[PDB]
Formats: C-alpha cells, sequence, structure tokens
DNA sequence: AGCAGAT
DNA sequence: ATCTGCTTTGGGTGGGTGGGTGGGTTGAGGCAATT
C-alpha cells in the first residue's frame, strides 16, 4: 500500500478521485458553487469540459492543462484532493500529472482511433493549477509555509540565463566501452563501482560524458512586490524563484506578474569545501503557472471604415481628441505616422520614406501632449528629452553589464525606432555631440560606433516629431523663426513640415479654448482599432505615382520656384511633397497616388512654408 | 520523471507487516515495482 | 528622498543651487509624475503623484529693484510657468514692523514661548485631522461656476498681456 | 576540525 | 579500519612569475578632454 509521507491519505484514493472528475465533470457545477446557476446555458455548460480540454490538447499535440482550483471544489468527490493540493503540492501534482497521461492513453485506446499511440507515450505531460487562495505577500511568509502552495504578485526585475539541470547521466567504461545510464535523484549521481557486464566486471573504471547526459531547462527570476503592498513606501523586498521547462523566459523583466508556486527552503554550505551547512536557511518559490497582469473581420472593418467619404478628418480628430483647433498639425502628424514608400533602389542610393516634423511654438500651447499621443498610438518608437538622463540615451554606447560584469553594446533610442516614431520632447537643449548624431541619422539613416574595439554599424530607420521652445518667454514675430528656435539653419531645414503654433492673444480664441478646458471638467476611433489600421497600412500598402501626379509635381515645384533673388523654394520641399502624396495614399489605403494625394500633399506644405 | 530532480516527492511504502519504508521518486509515487526495484538498487 | 514624498508634499530647500540634474529630475516629475530609473543593474519605474514646495535666493543674493523678476529668477522661465503659485517675499526696512519683529523674536528668547495673547493658537492634532478629513473629500463643479472662471480667465489674460508689453 | 590519501 | 597530512574563513602574521570576468570600495591626486 502507498501512502504519503508523514500522512494518512492513499495515493490510490487520489488518483481514483481525480480520474472519475477528469472523465466526470462539467462547468455546470462551478456555476452553481459561485452561486451564478442562473446563467447556465444549456450546450457549453451541460458539456464535458476537460475531455473537451484534452481532446483539443491531443488536436494541438500539447501536453500543459491549466486547471483552476475552484473546479476541485464545485465537484463533491475532490474537496480532500483541493486541501491536499493546497498541503501536499509536490506529491498531488505527481498524481495529477500521471492520471493525466493515463487518461490520455485511456481515451485512445477505448476510442480505437487511428492516432498514433507511441507518440502519446513518448510526451510528459503536465498541470498547471492557477488561484489556489487569496494572494499573500512577501513580507507575510513565514516558516510555516515552507513546502505548500502560495501566490504572490509582483514585478519582475530580472532573469539568469537558462541554467542546465541534470536529468540522467550517462557513464561508459574504458576498457569495455560499455555504457549505462543511470538517472538522478535529488542532485546526487548514483554512480556505478563496477560495469553490469558480466564478462567485463572490471571495478572503479567509470567516466562521466558530460555531453551525452541528459539536461532540463532551469532558470532563476528575480521579483519584486507591487506598490501597493508597500505599508508606508519604504524600500520593497525581493523573493526569488525557479522556473522549469515551458515556463523558462516566460516573462520578460518589468512585467506584472501572478505566480503560483511551492515555498521551499534549502540550506547553505558554508564554503566550496566541506560539508557545513549555515543554520539560516534560504527561501525561493518553486513555480509551477505564471501569469501576466488580423482576422478576415478585422480586415473588412477596415475596408469599411476606409471606404468612408470623410476619412480623413476622421483620423484628424481621432488622433488626439482631447487637444482643440489644431486640425493642420494632426494632419501632419496622420500623414507623418503612415510614412512615406520606402524605396530600395539599384544602380542608385536609397530614397528614405519618413516624414520629420518639428512642433515649435509658445510654451501656453499643447505640443507635449501631441508628443505622447504620437508615442501611444505608434506601433513602434521611443520618448525622449534631450540632455535627459532619464531617457536611455539616442546613440547606441558601449557599457559594462553590472549584473554579469561583461561588455555589451547598448542600441539607444533611435536605434529602437527603426521603423517608428522617434518623439524628442525638448529638442532646444542638446549637446553638440547629440547633435552631430542626430544629423548623420537624419541624412544617412545609420549610426555608426568604432569604440572599445567594436567597429558596427546600426540601422535607425526611424522618424522625428520633435518640440522646440522660444530662447525667452514668447515667441517674437518680428525676428525669423532661425533666430527664435536656436537652432543651426543645416538641422531646421531637414524637417519636411515646420509648425509655428503660437498662443496669439484673441478674445474669441481665448474663450474658446477656456470653453473647452472648463467642458473637460463626430465619430471617434479607440486607440487600438487606429494603431492596428496604421500597421496594416504600414505593412502592406505601397503607393505608386503617375503621370498625373508627375505632372502635377513638376508643376507645383515650379511654381513655387517662381515666387520668387530670394529662394522661395529648394529641391528639398521637392521630396517633401512626395513623401507626404505617398503618405496621404497610403492612409486611404490606395496604391496609387492620384492628383487629390498630391494636391493635398502641397497644401499642408505650401501652409508649412507659409507661416514657417 | 516529469518534473526535476529536486520537485522532492516522498513516499511510504506499507509492508505486510505494519512497517512502513521510505522512497523517493515520482515514479515510486505512482507505482511499485519501481519502488521495488529502487529498494533493491539503492542497496 | 523624492521617493519617501510620493503622494505627498516634498520640502526643497536652496532650490537655486540644485544641480542640473535633480532640475531635469523635478521638470520631468511635475510634467510626467512618474520616476524613472534606466540602469543595467536594476529598471524600475514608480509613479510620483507629489507636490514640491521649493525656497530659493535671486540671482544676485538679494532681490534687485531695477532688474525685473525674471532675469533675478536663475531657473528656467518654463520651471517657474509650470508653477501654480510663485511667492515673492521681499525684507523692506520699517520702522513699525521692525520694532514689532524685534519684540516677538526677544521674547521668545526670553521667555521661551509665543508672545501673542489676542489669540489662541489651535491644536496641531486637530489641524492635521481636519487637513486629512478635507484630502479625504471631493468637491464638483455646475455650469455657472464653469462660464463665471472662463469670463474671470479672459479677463487675466487681457490684462496679462497689456502688462507682459 | 573535515576531508583526501597510503599502509 | 587507522594513521598522516593540508587548508580555510577571507585577509595583508601568503602574496604580486596568478590576476582583476575570484570578492574584499572610499579617498586623494594627476591627466586628457571638455569647457
Ligand atoms: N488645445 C489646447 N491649446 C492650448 N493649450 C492647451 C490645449 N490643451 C491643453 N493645453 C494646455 O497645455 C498643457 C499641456 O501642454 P504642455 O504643458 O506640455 O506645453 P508645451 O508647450 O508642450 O510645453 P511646456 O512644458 O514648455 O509648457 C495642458 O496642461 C493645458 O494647460
Ligand atoms: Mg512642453
Ligand atoms: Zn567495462
Amino acid at each position: 500500500l502507498r501512502i504519503i509521507w508523514g500522512t494518512n491519505v492513499s495515493i490510490q484514493e487520489c488518483t481514483t478521485n481525480f480520474r472519475n472528475f477528469l472523465m466526470s465533470f462539467k462547468y455546470k457545477f462551478r456555476k452553481i458553487l459561485d452561486e451564478r446557476e442562473e446563467f447556465i446555458n444549456n450546450t457549453t455548460d451541460e458539456e464535458l469540459y476537460y475531455i473537451k480540454q484534452l481532446n483539443e490538447m491531443r488536436e494541438l499535440g500539447t501536453s500543459n492543462l491549466n486547471l483552476d482550483a475552484r473546479n476541485l471544489l464545485a465537484y463533491k468527490q475532490t474537496e480532500d484532493l483541493y486541501h491536499q493540493l493546497l498541503n501536499y503540492p509536490q506529491e498531488v501534482i505527481s498524481i495529477m500529472d500521471q492520471t493525466i497521461k493515463d487518461c490520455m492513453v485511456s481515451l485512445i485506446v477505448d476510442n480505437n482511433l487511428d492516432y498514433d499511440l507511441d507518440e502519446i507515450e513518448t510526451k510528459f505531460y503536465k498541470v498547471r493549477p492557477y488561484n489556489v487562495g487569496s494572494c499573500k505577500g512577501m513580507r507575510e511568509l513565514n516558516p510555516n509555509d515552507i513546502d505548500k502552495l502560495i501566490n504572490l504578485k509582483g514585478l519582475v526585475l530580472r532573469s539568469t540565463p537558462v541554467i542546465p539541470d541534470m536529468k540522467v547521466a550517462f557513464f561508459k567504461c574504458n576498457v569495455c566501452d560499455h555504457t549505462m545510464a543511470v538517472e538522478i535523484d535529488r542532485g546526487v549521481i548514483q554512480e556505478p563501482a563496477r560495469c553490469e557486464r558480466i564478462d567485463c566486471n572490471e571495478p572503479n573504471s567509470m567516466s562521466l560524458i558530460h555531453n551525452r547526459c541528459s539536461f532540463a531547462d532551469k532558470q532563476v527570476i528575480k521579483l519584486q512586490e507591487t506598490p501597493d503592498f508597500v505599508p508606508d513606501g519604504q524600500t520593497p523586498h525581493s523573493i526569488s524563484l525557479c522556473v522549469y521547462d515551458e515556463l523558462v523566459d516566460s516573462c520578460r523583466a518589468g512585467d506584472r506578474i501572478e505566480v503560483t508556486g511551492t515555498f521551499r527552503s534549502i540550506p547553505i554550505r558554508a564554503n566550496s569545501r566541506q560539508r557545513v551547512l549555515k543554520s539560516l536557511y534560504k527561501t525561493y518559490v518553486d513555480v509551477v503557472h505564471v501569469k501576466k497582469v488580423i482576422t478576415d473581420q478585422d480586415l473588412a472593418k477596415i475596408r469599411e471604415v476606409a471606404a468612408r467619404e470623410d476619412l480623413y478628418s476622421l483620423l484628424a480628430r481621432s488622433i488626439a481628441p482631447s487637444i482643440y483647433e489644431l486640425e493642420d498639425v494632426k494632419k501632419g502628424i496622420l500623414l507623418q505616422l503612415f510614412g512615406g514608400t520606402n524605396k530600395t533602389f539599384t544602380k542608385g542610393g536609397r530614397y528614405r520614406g519618413d516624414i520629420n516634423i518639428l512642433l515649435c511654438g509658445d510654451p501656453s500651447t499643447s505640443k507635449s501632449q501631441i508628443l505622447q499621443y504620437v508615442h501611444k498610438i505608434t506601433p513602434r518608437g521611443v520618448y525622449t528629452s534631450g540632455k535627459g538622463s532619464s531617457a536611455v540615451g539616442l546613440t547606441a554606447y558601449i557599457t559594462r553589464d553590472v549584473d554579469t560584469k561583461q561588455l555589451v553594446l547598448e542600441s539607444g533610442a533611435l536605434v529602437l525606432s527603426d521603423g517608428g516614431v522617434c518623439c524628442i520632447d525638448e529638442f532646444d537643449k542638446m549637446s553638440d555631440s547629440t547633435r552631430s548624431v542626430l544629423h548623420e541619422v537624419m541624412e544617412q539613416q545609420t549610426i555608426s560606433i568604432a569604440k572599445a574595439g567594436i567597429i558596427t554599424t546600426l540601422n535607425a530607420r526611424s522618424s522625428i516629431l520633435a518640440s522646440a521652445n522660444p530662447i525667452g518667454s514668447r515667441y517674437n514675430p518680428n525676428l525669423p523663426v532661425t533666430e527664435n528656435i536656436d537652432l543651426p539653419p543645416p538641422l531646421l531645414s531637414r524637417f519636411d513640415l515646420v509648425y509655428l503654433v503660437l498662443d496669439k492673444v484673441d478674445e474669441k480664441n481665448d474663450r474658446e479654448l477656456a470653453k473647452h478646458l472648463t467642458n473637460l471638467y463626430d465619430d471617434v476611433l479607440p486607440v487600438e482599432f487606429l494603431t492596428m489600421y496604421i500597421s496594416y497600412a504600414k505593412e502592406h500598402i505601397h503607393p505608386i505615382i503617375t503621370e498625373a501626379a508627375k505632372t502635377e509635381l513638376v508643376r507645383a515645384y515650379v511654381g513655387m520656384r517662381k515666387m520668387g533673388k530670394r529662394i522661395t523654394a529648394t529641391t528639398r520641399q521637392l521630396e517633401s511633397m512626395i513623401r507626404l502624396a505617398e503618405a496621404h495614399a497610403k492612409m486611404k489605403l490606395k496604391n496609387v497616388v492620384e492628383l487629390e494625394d498630391v494636391q493635398e500633399a502641397v497644401r499642408l506644405i505650401r501652409s508649412a512654408i507659409k507661416d514657417y | 520523471s516529469a518534473r526535476h530532480s529536486r520537485f522532492g516527492g516522498l513516499l511510504s511504502i506499507q509492508t505486510p507487516d505494519k512497517t512502513r519504508l521510505t522512497v523517493s521518486g515520482s515514479q515510486a509515487l505512482v507505482d511499485e515495482k519501481i519502488a521495488l526495484q529502487k529498494l533493491d538498487d539503492s542497496k | 528622498a523624492l521617493v519617501l514624498a510620493d503622494n505627498g508634499i516634498c520640502c526643497i530647500d536652496e532650490f537655486d543651487k540644485m544641480d542640473e540634474s535633480d532640475r531635469t529630475a523635478i521638470h520631468e516629475v511635475m510634467e510626467q509624475q512618474t520616476i524613472s530609473i534606466s540602469k543595467a543593474g536594476i529598471n524600475t519605474t514608480l509613479n510620483a503623484r507629489t507636490s514640491i514646495l521649493a525656497a530659493a535666493n535671486p540671482l544676485y543674493g538679494r532681490y534687485n529693484p531695477r532688474l525685473s523678476p525674471l532675469d533675478n529668477i536663475n531657473l528656467p522661465a518654463a520651471l517657474l510657468s509650470r508653477f501654480d503659485i510663485l511667492f515673492l517675499m521681499l525684507d523692506i526696512p520699517s520702522r513699525d514692523d521692525d520694532e514689532k519683529l524685534a519684540e516677538h523674536v526677544t521674547y521668545v528668547h526670553m521667555h521661551n514661548k509665543q508672545p501673542d495673547l489676542d489669540f489662541t493658537p489651535v491644536e496641531p492634532s486637530k489641524m492635521r485631522e481636519y487637513i486629512a478629513y478635507a484630502k479625504t473629500k471631493r468637491p464638483v463643479m455646475s455650469e455657472a461656476v464653469n462660464d463665471y472662471v472662463v469670463q474671470a480667465y479672459i479677463r487675466l489674460r487681457q490684462d496679462s498681456k497689456r502688462e507682459m508689453d
């Protein structure tokens, strides 16, 4: 008879109980348990749940079964099983795993299906319980909880590289070349004193072939508690975790996760020579479950919105609803998000499809708001402020890993914005070296670093949406834009659009703005739909120019040159106009650039040249 | 064993007479022939 | 120290002297109300909805009437604008006021107690509990008050433009 | 003092 | 089964032909680059 050590509960009864639970169970039991019986339907609740879950798992070939604890309390049989799971998690999880495998094989055996049985026999099967009681606190873990299932909510802080954990040792003889694999128990190798071969019984002739053993994946994570659990505001404590097999690399640094595991404790050796152990035991958590806290229909909805006659103003309004009366700026930013076509050229250089916009004006107006909105919308991008230590940094820089004491090349904000929008909030205050790397990016669209023995180039195909403020307390219309902005002419000449949003004091304008602001205390689109639409268009559509567009572009450029001797427009404006027309075509999901696209692009560029 | 080596499942097998022996391993937790094989091999 | 002040008022003395790093930190706090750390050793982001109470001295060490306030203040104009209320306290010699201050300080030095007797100060505990009670509350505003504040805003903007002239 | 080796 | 023998913690009562990706981390002083 098999009995768990220190208890009086049979393993056979546990196995049969859980098998009965799995083969026969319905969600209606859970619904009645939670006092939600009136919500019971007639098809899903009356159909076997875990049998369906096993069938689908077999169809998909997966093995891990996510189990909810309450369902054990829902079935009369399994109350004791639930309590035992909460008190003796290891053995209970073991019997659960074997019962899962046994029922999996029994299903095929009974249903005489054509599915291969050898493949099923080869698989290790597992269960991942979760929601096993009110989550406790890292500061409330007393010794009473050692070897017991607990729930912890905390913020990931770090995760070590995968550790190879040994399962089966491999030994080879030096006089007969006979090999046999010996399992491992609690980290001790039961290495033989002589070959198992009768013919060659030579003693103490075993060697460990390290690369022929069997290993399993292990990883150590560090966890820190949530802010709301801090009683006064002191430094949050830290607990260490251990994740094995498919939970390895299941969470990235900085994530909020809820972890279910067994609170274990292990002795620590005093030194790496003897067997003496410190009286203080070190704790950790053995995790068994972790939680983190386009379709044809989507395509059809996208076509439906695209067919709308008033699409342009709709997207413009939806970009930043809370801002008031900045239609031109919103339209320009909407064009920037989509981005113009990118050209891969043979016999010629690469031509960038990005759009760079500078939002410069008085401090009163709303400019950081628009950058925050754009960051939210952008499928890829960063937020940064020049001369800001908080920001990661605009340029790739060589550093030393404090955790591992190694040199690592870390990419800056510009490189991490590849294919996206990098919003720089404070463009005015910038280091000269930062303004050099920015020039190299906006010109060559790559960052080259040749220090610390490394010579490498990093792609930085990212748009830029910066903001600027005047030197004084307000913008002086009399002086030119260059004098007020305090930026080199070489630098503010590269932006495709420059927007002068000025807070001129007008009775009507102030009245309207105050009314809007106080009221804050034409449909609009959700941010998720907007970002998905933008990503779809940016990944699939690639508009092309046509003869009519070619005529209108040439004519508009010539007209913009003839206005002036003073040079009104330069060849830069032609590239800006073509990029803006391409972006406007992208927004309509059109594969061609019509007269309307080029005409819209000129209207925005000419207006931008206008007050700027 | 599906779980790692340090999972730590302990067993108590009952002899025909009222004495309990201790075995370690999930396979033992499930099976009895494996338990007896481990008993013999651990000598 | 800023972390301890999260969701509370921060008491910063000698604000003008402060280094550019801390100035950028507070600039971030006011705009975003967030504490961000970007280091290889650790990467932890904490929200900070905390108020700032600053004390500073003019550029030359004393206020100069000839120079306007802006020039007297070393701090960026944007930082001054972001402040909800900016108080400028000056030390003007005067026979009566000087005599009153001297009598007050000197009585405090001789007797070790407050000199005033016209009114009795309220107990600190009562004031603290009332402040907490007020923090617990939540008022509301109507449309008529909205119109009144809007009118006040246009009046203030016109006056401020005229003054800025 | 615990553990690693030669008679 | 008994007798013989080396080495710690971590630290200068082992050292710099073992080094600093094996840990002992502030304080002062010189140098290039930044100003
Ligand atoms: N539609 C709007 N027009 C003008 N000002 C606005 C509008 N909406 C909000 N604001 C004001 O702008 C503030 C947000 O803008 P923000 O303070 O970032 O200004 P900025 O010009 O980007 O920079 P700075 O920080 O130097 O003032 C809001 O707090 C509100 O006071
Ligand atoms: Mg701003
Ligand atoms: Zn052999």
